[PDB]
């Protein structure tokens, strides 16, 4: 049993026709909404998987090491480590899922919500969620914390069902993710303007974008808002 | 802990440590068990090379395991104490869980199981002890007499002997004990037990111990004078 | 001589005699054959009976849906090592949702066998194994020896008079390696191979034991009337 | 303080026919007032013609189904590929559940298949492994909405023969697979209307001597 | 001395081979499997006439559907029987069914090689495990201290085994009735036994699907001994 | 491995004897003689010190006679160091019994437990047995005055008079000859010394080569006194019996 | 498990123990014997937490019966009470302590004197002419303080007990369904058939 | 549920001229209920006297424990333990149970057989030593005993006088405590004689 | 509601079939009698899993006794195996109310009450569960030792019906058993729905309900 001290906010993701997108802001937050910036919450594992982590930063850095440790271990006595016997998103997820559930069952959890985004060897898009309780689920759109409340509704307008994934392009999916990140910046007190976005495409491979900023924000209308009801000036 | 396998097989398929344990029994003072119609008697030899003994306090050769079961033995005296203690503990443990005293067969099967365990456990030698276990099952009038030996085999006997010159006293019992008609009374059974020991003992003075067990926890040890009367009677009848 | 008392003692020429004696138990064992193409991997085993009233000792053990072995030597030791493989195949599935690679299976058997050749009190394993499997890199055949030496092969044989079958496979190599998408023909080549290790006795219905794994074929064992086709 | 349990909602339904059995579940996974997934199956083919669902805390449910599937695998290895009878599977699951009596799996379990006479069987368990064979059982969030309907429409409870002055009961009889699937579909659409945690999709696994067939049907997504 | 788990130059375990010599010294035990049931018979071999023969338990019940006959250092069998009974009852508790005869045998044989430097030496006793199950029907197994077991249509173990096994080779066919098998066990026991066969120094048992495992009364065995003598005199 | 260097201290000979027990008894036979004599009104313990030196501090020395509690003493024959291990165990067992039952430990119970510890070293553990034989002199309210002996085998027996260590064969013949049942403590003192005086390997038996102790009811009304004799008190009793 | 009384008279010890066993709102049994014979001349009555009482009593019974066989000797009431106290004194600093109170009545054949010991669940031993556990002593101690004499006969002791039971049946809220009475003297342990 | 005041009772120890005195009440109760009026709280191991107040099970247990330890001391050392040394042994034995303590207030009294110096000491439940020239007090009426002792006591009292002072200190303290009284015992300890007197006091 | 009573003709055992989770009726078809062996019965009250698991386990322990001792276990020994087991678990939160009923030649007909506090009681009459008081009311009022087998069976059935009616956490059906020297005999499952109205009409009882 523990209490999270420094935490990361929402991780958002969705599937498109040829792969998956995942994004997360670069902020750590203290007790009374105190801010800290300069935290990367997207962990690339190989060139086919990205692991987005929210919750306790200390537990996130432990999981970061476990994944780095996993890649090293997979290479050991493996001639096909960079080919047929390379780590898959499904393998990396199941490992993390196993750890999260046995940690909760020892009443010493890793205080995190994790989304594993990747493309399998056969080109199938992989997107699955696991959290501190070891609860797991998959969906065309996945988000943690505030993202579940605000990002999912927006992303589900693009991909509401499985049959919508082939009709969704990377251009459309990226726009949807980038828009959703701005909405989280508007409305989440623990969010930041700076965020990272990763695209895993079966044709074009893994594209990792850092030091992205929320742009085209609407604030102009604020000047016209005076008092809380009756104030005219 | 000390792990060494002391009891192991030999090329000829024998376990020498178990067989050498039987030699220790053969060296032990003679013990005889004779079961009658409504009683069992346990006769035991005491070597007469020990004078200035305090018979009051000296460990007796026949041990009560419960109020209705007795154990005699031939072999290492020190080893016998460990089997008697374990048996006495198991007797009270059976009463506590089954709410009934042990059967003679059960108490035997337990002691035999302990003896067996010491023949294939690391770091231990077998018990240098064979036991005669006699008594009456609860609410039963059928006399019971069992024998155990270092290997861990046990079996039921109409009459049986163990220890030094046991082959001589077994010879006697084999022709003097009738299966179809066992000793009807206590006197008859005690007499046949004393007679069988007098083939081996030397003198019938403070060299013979007799213990009579009857149904419903009725166990009594005979004194010198009581045993001496049987010796006097047998010797007078012999001279014919 | 003086250096064969235990597995913790080297000989003056640098030999481990207790291991070499364990290796001897395999030569006394009944013959088993292993061979593979690019699509399928086959185990053929000659089962041994105590007498005509007795059953024929089962030589082939399934480890997962995609992997199993045949044994030659101490059967109980095969049970211990096959049970260990079953657990390692199982651990790979439960934890990583990943079918254990045949190569890793080899590495794990090697490292388990080795510990029993360096520790006082323990003894070497007295059995040789032929592991076949189909994983992400296609068909595989392994040869395990209780020294710990594991080897990946196109084909091989272990047990009494195994040299006959091993010579045949060495000659046939170029033929049977290209038997792709034809199970029956690859088994026929395995049955003709084990036939080179027979003396007086021939292959009967309750004598022969065959197992196969491949692209769209789970590890299945054929015994009794199911192997009558290949006699 | 850390709370090791959660509620992932959902509801499941098992019905036993003469020569068949069905195990149905909604495909919605929730936490509090959020939808995690609109399609997350929780009814699984476990092999040997046994279908299983552990509804409640999804982590405990996944763990138990994983362990039972493994129990079936090791039953084959240890007993010469012998088929695990539904009654044997049920007793095995009691031990899996009671194993964690003092840290329970927070789920309600239902298995369906055929008994050794080829007749439809449904077994239902509590979290700590008390079990019972039943013609009919609903489990999870909307169990309270579905179960009385099944008492009425499957076991014909509180139905009497018209004109017999409520003296002669409506006679019990086996329902066809077609008639059972109708009751399942209506049971779930009814539960979808009145229970916020039930909806999105309905997945039915039908078990006959021929094997395990699947049917999917859309439910309201509100 | 030398290690307990040592291999010989021939590739056998010394202690296992030596235990097989102990089993040859044991009293004879015979098992015959038929489509009507499995018969188990033993030589009691009392060391003295005062020993009450009925107290010699060399045929033992494991469950209702599985019997057991032993030969060798019979004391060693007590813990093997305890394990078999526990395995049979435990499996019934876990799976609500009878446990397969093969699976029970495999469980007993898993003790065999759990010795070294676990217990100090191998078991000095062989078991004939006879039973019935729904899958493979009436079965007879021979469980050695090597950890190996064979299924047998018929099998003899103990002092007279090599002589008895040669006799079972000729006499056994697939169409044997239960009555025929009983007489055949008694016939072959009387051939290899030192003392003359009667109802006191020999014991019969069987396992049938209907009545399960039953140890025959001395009165019942006596009639089969009397029936055996008459039929051999008849031709 | 280590199997090569294991003496196997707990195995049977082909004749069914325990090697290490037999060899331990051989060790004890070379130790200074200890005699126990039990009278109607007390017990005598007499022991011979092993070839004393003139510069050995005699008065503040304890080799042979040790106190277990207020009612039980032991005479030692064998390795002193081995005896002290067992004596400290016996002293604790006695206090454990007193703590549990609020009664002084009956003599036999203390003897049986100490004998059971020795037994263990012969059946398991792979250690050498204790090279020690004890004469237990004690009093309890059940059996009154009691003499026992234990040896490395863990076997114990009761005695009216007994010797352990050197020349027991000779010592036991002399005791068997002069001992009677209606004997007093003063008479038993004279017997113990006369027996040592004849069995001793020394030229003449002197105070400086002896340890002596009595367990009497010499204190007022139904209570037992343990008297471990001083050098001067041995010198006096040696002149009074007319040995010097 | 409520009422256990004990009176030590001239030549005997009398134990009286309530017959009622109450679980929840129901009286399950009205003939319950809350005593175990430890040895032929030593009796122990008990009261406290359900299960613990019988489990503790039988455990003590087994240990004393074991001592009796091993030594072929009856342990004195003082010795048995000291053993029982030490077992409870261990219990109180256990993971789950025995919540049992006991009276030990015995006749010491060596001293030819009756002895009554009161031990609570903490292992608080005391020797008394008369004793009780729980709320029983609230009424009986004042009555015994008045009427008790050291030189009383067994009949006198039974009459003084009737006076205690009558007071309890009048002023106690629970129906304890009467008492089983047992006398411990030189001849051993007998039960008063009618009370 | 305060272990130190379930059973109740008091001990007081005082020094005089070439003598010490230790005294205790005889009450054992179960809170309000008086159970025994014969529960002595003063034990002696040779010439060293120990009084123990507090939880009665622990009073009995510690008596049995110190009897055990002093019996083994005497056998090994070949002499009776002295007060100064016994004090250290009580302190050692209590602090061994630091986080699971005996709920007791022990008091040591006696004369050193070598120096002839009167010695008293008190302890808390975890074995802290209070060594005092004048007097030591323990139990449920400790406050009352502190008041009586601090006013009544003077140094170098003769045995006959010291008896009166300690007796009056105990009796008047016990009469102002509900869980103390029911009789009292006073030990007067000289170099080579010890007199034990039972006091007549109110039985309420 | 479960009961068992001793009479001239042996033992009568009667139980209901209802399971509840709070106010939710979980089942009406629970088997609250464990068969164990042909001369031994166990009743279940409290936690369904606790009772079902451990009384099934008791049946295994009783089978092992009979294989080892070549004798059927006594009701005393069988009851003490279960009471000793629960005592090990005491304070862990096991919830069990139980009656071990059987005949053996040496004991005769015997009933033992065993609960998760560790209580083990021998007695002639016992009622266990939430509805025990309702059952006791009917049983104690009409109980005679010299009841006929037919009358005893009816009284057991009637006493459960009484509790099924008044107790919210009792109902479904009545399961009836008769235990003799020959063994236990099942006397059928009686749905309270049909039974109630039959009993009302024939007995002229249950005047409190609409009639
Ligand atoms: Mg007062």
């Amino acid at each position: 049993t523990q209490q999270p001290i420094v935490t990361g906010t929402s991780v958002i993701s969705m599937k498109y026709d040829n792969g998956v997108i995942i994004a997360a802001d670069n902020l750590g937050s203290y007790g009374s909404l105190l801010r800290f910036n300069g935290v990367e919450r997207l962990i690339p594992v190989g060139d086919n998987t990205v692991v987005g982590i929210s919750g306790d930063i200390s537990d996130m850095q432990h999981i970061e090491r476990l994944l780095k440790d996993l890649v090293t271990e997979n290479a050991y006595d493996n001639p096909l480590a960079d080919a047929e016997e390379a780590l898959e998103p499904s393998y990396i997820f199941e490992y993390l899922a196993t750890v999260m559930y046995q940690r909760r069952s020892k009443m010493n959890p890793l205080w995190n919500a994790i989304i594993v985004a990747g493309v399998q060897s056969n080109g199938d898009q992989f997107l699955r969620y696991v959290n501190l309780l070891g609860v797991t689920y998959s969906s065309p759109t996945l988000a943690t914390g505030f993202g579940a409340h605000m990002a999912n509704p927006l992303l589900r307008k693009v991909v509401d069902r499985e049959s919508d994934i082939p009709k969704t392009t990377v251009q459309v999916a990226e726009e949807a993710i980038v828009n959703a990140m701005r909405v989280l910046y508007y409305r989440d007190a623990r969010s930041s303007r700076n965020f990272s976005l990763a695209i895993i495409d079966k044709n074009t491979g893994l594209t990792f974008k850092k030091n992205l900023q929320v742009e085209n924000m609407k604030w102009d209308f604020a000047k016209d808002i005076k008092g809380y009801g009756t104030q005219k000036i | 802990g000390y792990d060494r396998a002391l009891s192991i097989f030999s090329p000829d398929g024998h376990i020498f440590q178990v067989e050498y344990a039987l030699e220790a029994v053969k060296r032990g003072t003679c013990a005889v068990g004779v079961k009658g119609k409504n009683c069992v008697v346990l006769g035991c030899e005491r070597r007469s090379t020990l004078k200035l003994q305090d018979t009051r306090i000296t460990p007796s050769k026949v041990s009560k395991i419960d109020s209705h079961v007795v154990l005699s033995f031939s072999g290492l005296n020190a080893d016998s104490r460990i089997l008697i203690e374990k048996a006495r503990v198991e007797a009270q443990s059976h009463r506590l869980t089954l709410e009934d005293p042990v059967t003679v067969e059960y108490l035997t099967r337990y002691v035999a199981g302990v003896q067996q365990r010491y023949t294939q456990s690391g770091g231990v030698r077998p018990f240098g002890v064979s036991t005669l276990i006699a008594g009456f099952d609860p609410r039963d009038d059928e006399p019971k007499l069992y024998q155990t030996e270092p290997s861990g085999i046990y079996s039921s006997w109409s009459a049986q002997t163990i220890g030094r010159n046991s082959k001589t006293v077994r010879e006697f019992l084999e022709k003097n004990y009738d299966r179809k008609e066992p000793p009807a009374t206590v006197e008859e059974c005690v007499k046949l037990t004393v007679r069988s020991l007098l083939e081996v003992v030397q003198t019938g003075a403070k060299n013979i111990e007799i213990t009579v067990v009857k149904p419903d926890s009725d166990i009594v040890a005979l004194s010198s004078e009581e045993i001496n009367q049987y010796v006097t009677q047998i010797e007078q009848e012999k001279q014919e | 001589n003086n250096y064969d008392g235990d597995t913790v003692t080297f000989s003056p020429t640098g030999r481990l005699f207790q291991v070499e004696y364990a290796l001897e138990a395999i030569k006394q064992g009944s013959v088993t054959v292993g061979l593979r193409s690019n699509t399928h991997a086959v185990l053929v085993a000659l089962k041994r009976n105590a007498d005509e009233l007795s059953s024929y000792q089962k030589k082939i053990i399934k480890c997962d849906e995609h992997m199993g072995l045949s044994l030659a030597g101490l059967a109980p030791d095969a049970r211990v090592l096959s049970n260990y493989l079953r657990q390692q195949c199982n651990y790979s599935s439960l934890v990583f949702n990943r079918k254990l690679a045949v190569e890793r299976a080899g590495h794990l058997l090697c490292d388990k066998a080795q510990k029993n050749t360096q520790s006082y009190g323990g003894r070497p394993y007295g059995v040789g194994l032929l592991i076949i499997g189909y994983d992400k890199s296609g068909a595989h055949l392994l040869e395990f020896q209780p020294s710990g030496n594991v080897t990946e092969l196109y084909g091989t044989a272990i047990g009494a008079r195994s040299q006959g079958a091993k010579t045949y496979l060495e000659r046939t190599l170029d033929t049977f390696i290209k038997i792709d998408g034809n199970p029956d023909e690859l088994i026929k080549a395995g049955v003709e191979a084990i036939s080179q290790s027979l003396r007086d006795e021939s292959l009967t219905v309750d004598n022969l034991s065959i197992a196969i794994v491949g692209k769209d074929t789970p590890f299945t064992i054929y015994d009794g009337e199911a192997v009558a086709k290949y006699i | 303080q850390f709370n090791p349990y959660g509620d992932n909602g959902g509801t499941i339904l098992g019905i036993a026919g003469e020569d068949f059995a069905v195990l149905a579940g909604d495909t919605r996974n929730i936490t509090d007032y959020s939808i995690n997934s609109r399609y997350e199956p929780k009814v699984f083919d476990c092999g040997d013609n046994i279908v299983m669902s552990a509804n409640g805390f999804a982590a405990d449910g996944d763990a138990l189904v994983k362990r039972f599937k493994n129990s079936v695998k090791w039953y084959h290895f240890d007993h010469n590929d012998k088929k695990l009878s539904i009654n044997s599977a049920a007793r095995n699951i009691q031990h899996l559940l009671y194993g964690k009596r003092f840290f329970p799996y927070y789920v309600h379990t239902i298995i369906a298949g055929l008994d050794e006479d080829g007749k439809g069987a449904v077994y239902s368990f509590d979290p700590v492994g008390s079990y019972e064979r039943e013609q009919c059982r609903a489990g999870g969030a909307a169990a309270s909405l579905i179960m009385p309907f099944l008492d009425n429409q499957v076991n014909f409870k509180n139905q009497y023969e018209p004109g017999t002055n409520g003296k002669v009961k409506k006679p019990l009889k086996y329902l066809s697979v077609e008639e059972v699937i109708k009751l399942v579909r209506d049971s779930f659409t009814s539960a979808t209307e009145r229970h916020i945690q039930v909806g999105d999709g309905l997945e039915i696994l039908i078990v006959t001597k021929d094997g395990v067939r699947k049917e999917f049907y859309e439910l309201k997504r509100d | 001395d030398r290690g307990v788990s040592t291999f010989s130059p021939e590739g056998r375990l010394f202690q296992v081979e030596y235990s097989l010599e102990a089993i040859k010294l044991g009293s004879t035990a015979i098992g015959i499997a038929t489509k009507e049931g499995v018969v188990l018979g033993v030589e009691k071999r009392a060391t003295s006439p005062l020993l009450e023969s009925d107290s010699i338990e060399k045929i033992v019940e494991i469950d209702r559907h599985i019997g057991c006959a032993m030969s060798g250092l019979t004391a060693d069998a007590r813990s093997m029987i305890e394990h078999a009974r526990t395995a049979a009852v435990t499996h019934n508790l876990y799976y609500d069914e009878d446990i397969n005869v093969e699976s029970l045998t495999q469980s007993v044989c898993d003790l065999a090689l759990r010795f070294g430097e676990l217990m100090s030496r191998p078991f000095g006793v062989a078991l004939l495990i006879a039973g019935h199950d729904a899958d493979d029907g009436y079965q007879l197994f021979h469980a050695e201290p090597s950890g190996t077991f064979y299924r047998y249509n018929a099998k003899a173990i103990g002092s007279g085994s090599e002589g008895a096994q040669a006799e079972l080779l000729n006499e056994w066919h697939s169409s044997l009735t239960l009555k025929e098998a009983e007489l055949l066990v008694l016939k072959i026991l009387k051939q290899v036994m030192e003392e003359k066969l009667d109802e006191n120094n020999a014991q019969l048992s069987c396992i049938t699907k209907q009545d399960g495992f039953k140890i025959y009364d001395n009165e019942k065995t006596a009639e089969l001994i009397k029936e055996l003598k008459e039929k051999e005199a008849a031709e | 491995g280590s199997r090569r260097y294991d003496s196997r201290t707990t195995i049977f000979s082909p004749e069914g004897r325990l090697y290490q027990v037999e060899y331990a008894l051989e060790s004890i036979s070379h130790a200074g003689t200890a005699i126990g004599i039990m009278a109607s009104d007390g017990i005598v313990l007499a022991a011979e010190r092993k070839v004393t030196s003139t510069l050995l501090e005699q008065d503040t020395s304890t080799e042979k006679l040790y106190k277990l509690n207020d009612k039980i003493a032991v005479a030692v024959a064998g390795l002193t160091a081995d005896a002290e291990i067992l004596i400290n165990t016996a002293r604790i067992h006695a206090q454990n019994y007193l703590k549990t039952y609020n009664e002084d430990i009956p003599v036999e119970i203390l003897v049986r437990r100490l004998s059971d510890i020795k037994q263990g070293y012969t059946q398991h553990g792979g250690l050498r047995p204790f090279g020690v034989s004890f004469i237990y002199a004690g009093y309890d309210d059940r059996y009154g005055y009691q003499l026992y002996t234990s040896n490395p085998s863990g076997n114990y027996t009761g005695w009216k008079a007994i010797s352990v260590g050197a020349n027991t064969s000779a010592a036991q013949t002399l005791l068997q000859m002069d001992y009677k049942d209606d004997m007093k403590v003063d008479d038993a003192i004279e017997l113990a010394l006369k027996t040592l005086s004849k069995t001793t390997d020394s030229s003449a038996l002197t105070y400086d080569r002896l340890e002596f102790a009595t367990i009497r009811k010499g204190a007022n009304d139904g209570e037992v006194y343990q008297k471990i004799f001083k050098p001067q008190e041995i010198k006096d009793i040696l002149v009074k019996t007319g040995i010097t | 498990m409520d009422i256990i009384l004990g009176i030590r008279v001239q030549d005997s010890v009398i134990l009286a123990s309530s017959k009622a066993v109450t679980r929840g709102i129901s009286v399950l049994k009205d003939s319950d014997d809350k005593t175990r014979q430890l040895s032929p001349h030593t009796l122990m009555s008990f009261a406290g937490e359900a299960g613990d009482t019988v489990q503790f009593a039988e455990y003590i019974q087994a240990n004393i019966q074991l001592y009796s066989i091993r030594e072929d000797y009856e342990l004195s009431p003082q010795a048995v009470s000291s053993f029982v106290r030490q077992e409870l004194a261990k219990s109180i600093r256990s993971r789950r302590p025995y919540q049992v109170n006991v009276l030990i009545g015995g006749y010491d054949k060596k001293k030819n004197k009756p002895e009554l010991y009161q031990i609570d669940y903490l292992g608080t031993k005391v020797e008394l002419p008369y004793g009780a556990h729980g709320y029983s002593g609230f009424y009986t101690f004042s009555l015994l303080d008045h009427h008790y004499r050291p030189d009383m006969t067994t009949e006198e002791g039974l009459d003084l007990l009737k006076l205690c039971v009558q007071e309890l049946e009048k002023r106690m809220p629970m129906d304890f369904k009467g008492v089983i009475v047992k006398i411990v003297d030189k001849d051993g342990i007998r039960q008063v058939d009618d009370f | 549920s305060d272990p130190s005041s379930i059973n109740g009772g008091i001990v007081v120890a005082m020094t005089g001229k070439d003598c010490v005195a230790i005294a205790c009440d005889l009450r054992l109760g179960s809170q309000s209920l008086g159970v025994s009026n014969k529960f002595e709280k003063i034990f002696h191991y040779g010439h060293v006297f120990l009084g123990i107040t507090g939880l009665a099970t622990d009073v009995t247990t510690l008596n049995e424990m110190f009897r055990y330890k002093t019996n083994l001391y005497k056998l090994k050392e070949e002499r009776a333990i002295e007060p100064e040394t016994f004090t250290q042994l009580v302190s050692s034995s209590l602090y061994e149970r630091r986080f699971g303590p005996y709920f007791v207030g022990p008091v040591v009294a006696g004369i050193n057989s070598k120096s002839g110096k009167p010695f008293i000491a008190g302890f808390d439940l975890i074995g802290c030593i209070d060594e005092a020239k004048d007097f030591i007090v323990s139990g449920t009426a400790s406050d009352q005993l502190f008041g009586m002792c601090e006013s009544l006591y003077e140094p170098n009292l003769e045995p006959e006088d010291l008896f009166e002072t300690i007796s009056q200190a105990l009796l008047n303290a016990a009469d102002r405590d509900a869980l103390s009284g029911w009789g009292a015992v006073v030990y007067i300890i000289k170099k080579d004689e010890v007199v034990k007197r039972y006091l007549k006091m109110r039985q309420d | 509601t479960t009961l068992a009573f001793r009479f001239q003709g042996g033992i009568i055992v009667a139980v209901d079939s209802r399971a509840t989770a709070g106010n939710w009726v979980a089942s009406q078809t629970v088997k609250k009698v464990i068969e164990i062996n042909p001369f031994l019965l166990g009743t279940m009250a409290g936690g369904a899993a606790d009772c079902q698991f451990w009384e099934t386990w008791l049946g295994s322990q009783c089978r092992l006794h009979e294989l080892r001792e070549k004798e059927r276990i006594s009701v005393a020994a069988a009851s003490k195996i279960l009471s000793n087991l629960v005592y090990q678990y005491k304070g862990a939160g096991l919830s069990m109310g139980t009656m071990i009923c059987g005949y053996t030649r040496k004991e005769g007909p015997t009933i033992y009450y065993v609960d998760s506090d560790g209580t083990r009681l021998k007695g002639d009459i016992f009622c266990v569960g939430s509805g025990q008081t309702f059952a006791y009311g009917v049983l104690d009022s009409n109980y005679k030792w010299d009841l006929s087998v037919e009358d005893a069976l009816y009284l057991g059935k009637r006493s459960i019906l009484a509790a099924a009616h008044r107790d919210a956490y009792s109902g479904g059906s009545v399961n009836l058993y008769h235990v003799t020297e020959d063994g236990w005999i099942y006397h059928g499952n009686h749905d309270v729905g049909e039974l109630f109205w039959k009993v009302k009409e024939e007995e002229g009882s249950f005047n409190n309900v609409i009639g």
